[PDB]
DNA sequence: AAAAAAAAAAAAAAAAA
């Protein structure tokens, strides 16, 4: 599984959703 | 009644697929568009070979393609599409000969040939848009193995060379990467990854996606985003009081153009592609906002911070 | 006793704008310089037409502009500048005829025309310097919508072709991109996006920016940086009693985890010092400090 | 020193994995 969240509509890209925090 | 593009697409699909072409199903329309794109690029078996600058392997592949029998009448395509006996006539009539260039036709001055070439180009563009939308839709439930890092994800969708040529502003892949890394001429177009693409059943009818339309969550999301975009875009939907499979569009996202967070290098410093990311902060990342234009007015919806694909998978649970 | 480079501009501005031409306001000087730049590029109303190789629409636009009535005396330009009846005479004499090239002037041998063309070149250079500084000043508060990625931020400022031709060194824009794509040679110049341009109230009087000169924070930042540069440059300005949009310059930068550890060199009255980078653009830093 | 925020995205006619 891939947890990337590409930037869009002015939002900030995330290289890993889980690691955030 | 309709622009040239949608009229030509409807004519081509009706001629090639007869009465089996369902005009209210996204999957059938996508299959028909993909098949028409294959036919118009000289890629169906039994068509002219591409040997102008082909490597020996390419020469062999194209020769094999030429020798093989072309699709026969009544062949099954997709799930509920069946070719009619008169698709060969359409292919021979409305498909420009391999290598045809608009300059040569204009020099010849044949009005019919110019009209046919314009129709062919319009159909290429429409089918490219439909196929990009279908790629987005597939990305909502099936992750692509190619995309493993943000650098790779930056170039989605991955499509063939002719797909990039037809709609450079929407199609990514190898050719978009090459163009971006190469010299940027007067015709260079930046990859607008999250451009609005109305569903295939609205794309061939001209009804631009707007508030009040009754659509599904997956179709709307594939229209305004793709699998790995943030999940807050799901706020653009509201389930109805009936079955609930098809809801209503309440508001659409706005392409953010408020502020730029870059920091250009100067006096020996180094550039920063994004101030928030390189700051190693988390408080701001969890309290971001997206500007959704609704019927009432603009609203700032806080980002959910999880991929759209994962959000949909969790919701389906 | 000012150099001809600035004497020509001062004389032109005076002869054109009368006494209304304030020589102590950056906005006034910038508006006057922009108007004179337009005048010397035949871009005003009722002036010559650039139809050397213009396309159909461009030809029609040039013809319409040529037919369009020229400005009249007393016209309000900017906010605090009013034309003088003498301007036409000036525009009749000092402005070279459209298409005139230094080759023809030199071949003719007329000393008066040669000096006129030299003065015209100097005036164009001065006006382009003023325009570049004005672009930086504007960028420091409101950012261009064109600049979205570092690739686009590499070509700021975005000015017309004439501006690039007059001062290729400082001006960027579409034509700078075209020249970069073309080739590199002896005539080619490398864009210096952070060159020190003295403020217009200092440029037209040969007042080189130096430590101990009273300047607004935005003035100094525009004169040593632009909107998207690193925020650490704010360390070069120190306020005064009640600030009041006035302060002083304390240093001028050189070369006009660890990523945030990069340091910039600042020259002070004593010696070179290293100041840690902030990581936030000057635009955002000023916006946040405002409120 | 020389040489759809009076005037900046989406779609169309030009160019062309």
């Amino acid at each position: 599984s891939c947890f990337l969240v590409v930037a869009s509509h002015g939002l900030s890209a995330i290289a890993d959703s889980r690691i955030e925090g | 009644e309709l622009p040239r593009n949608l009229e030509v697409f409807n004519e081509a699909c009706g001629h090639v697929f007869g009465s089996s072409f369902n005009r209210e199903d996204n999957s059938v329309i996508s299959d028909a568009a993909a098949f028409l794109f294959k036919m118009h690029t000289h890629s169906l078996d039994g068509q002219e070979a591409k040997v102008l600058r082909a490597s020996e392997k390419k020469r062999e592949r194209e020769n094999a393609k030429k020798s093989r029998k072309a699709p026969e009448a009544g062949m099954r395509v997709g799930r509920s599409l069946i070719l009619t006996s008169r698709w060969t006539e359409y292919c021979a009539t409305c498909v420009p000969a391999l290598g045809s260039k608009m300059k040569v036709i204009k020099a010849s001055g044949d009005a019919a040939m110019i009209q046919m070439m314009k129709d062919h180009n319009s159909l290429l563009r429409v089918c490219v848009r439909i196929e990009v939308w279908k790629a987005r839709y597939v990305s909502l439930v099936a992750l692509d193995e190619r995309i493993q890092t943000l650098e790779d994800a930056q170039w989605f969708p991955y499509l063939s060379g002719d797909s990039y040529r037809a709609c450079p502003g929407l199609v990514g892949g190898y050719f978009a990467k090459k163009a971006a890394a190469g010299e940027r001429g007067k015709n260079y177009k930046k990859l607008n990854q999250t451009a609005i693409i109305p569903p295939p059943r609205f794309l061939i009818i001209g009804h631009r996606l707007q508030i009040g339309d009754q659509v599904t969550l997956r179709e709307l999301l594939a229209s305004i985003a793709w699998g790995l975009c943030d999940g807050v875009l799901a706020e653009c939907w509201s389930p109805s009081q009936g079955d609930g499979s098809i809801g209503v569009v309440v508001g659409l996202p706005l392409q953010a153009t408020g502020s730029c967070f870059l920091v250009v290098a100067s006096h020996g410093l180094s550039a920063i592609a994004d101030s928030r990311i390189e700051g190693t902060g988390n408080t701001n990342l969890l309290e971001e906002c997206i500007a959704i234009q609704k019927q009432d007015g603009v609203i700032k919806c806080k980002r959910s911070g999880k991929s759209l694909y994962h959000c949909l998978k969790e919701t389906a649970g």
